[PDB]
């Protein structure tokens, strides 16, 4: 291929890896939620009671 | 207790991701013109 | 416009699209920081009485 | 009788995806060494 | 010197800008993990007791 | 309890964060010398 066809080449592998980064992180604000909820669900209520 | 409220950073996040979608979006766009 | 004229805005749109998830990650720490901090301020006194 | 919190299942999904990002740019590093 | 040479270089410091992001998401990870077992081992036992 | 202390990775997330910013720094110059 081309060197012109190889660069591009390059550059959709290097968005592919920032996709599956964008990803990564939709699933650590889902982690980060799942915390605070179950803080504010879970142990929240029990101190109180 | 007050719960934790961090959804002021959650949503700003959530903001910027879109935002880097659409940049890859944008990149890929220019790629498939090559 | 030239393959090498597209190629360098490719480019240039990726890493603006890595400085959105720089961005991501600098506040998913802010993110964690406040919940350490309210575990440590809000529970953990609670939980110590 | 308080459930312990388990986000094993996101954060190993986390870890494959984060596994996955770094073959793409394995390949990407590949190609510019065939320039 | 050539343009060809210079996309390429480009590129390859994008990659290096996303390996970072990739470590530190590891390290993100990690650093959620800790809060889990920090409920799980000492917040989770301390409200059974 | 003892308190939770993450704030060693925390910091050193944000020492491989500026990391990436300055090779992001780098590849938009030499895009620029184009
Ligand atoms: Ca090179």
């Amino acid at each position: 291929r081309s060197d012109i066809e190889k660069l591009k080449e390059a550059i959709r592998d290097t968005n592919k890896a920032v996709q599956s980064v964008q990803s990564s992180i939709g699933n650590l604000i889902v982690a980060i939620k799942s915390v605070q909820d179950y803080v504010n669900k879970e142990i929240v209520p029990s101190i109180a009671r | 207790l007050d719960p934790i409220d961090i959804s002021i950073v959650l949503n700003k996040i959530k903001s910027q991701l879109e935002e880097s979608k659409e940049w890859i979006r944008r990149s890929n766009k220019i790629l498939d013109s090559i």
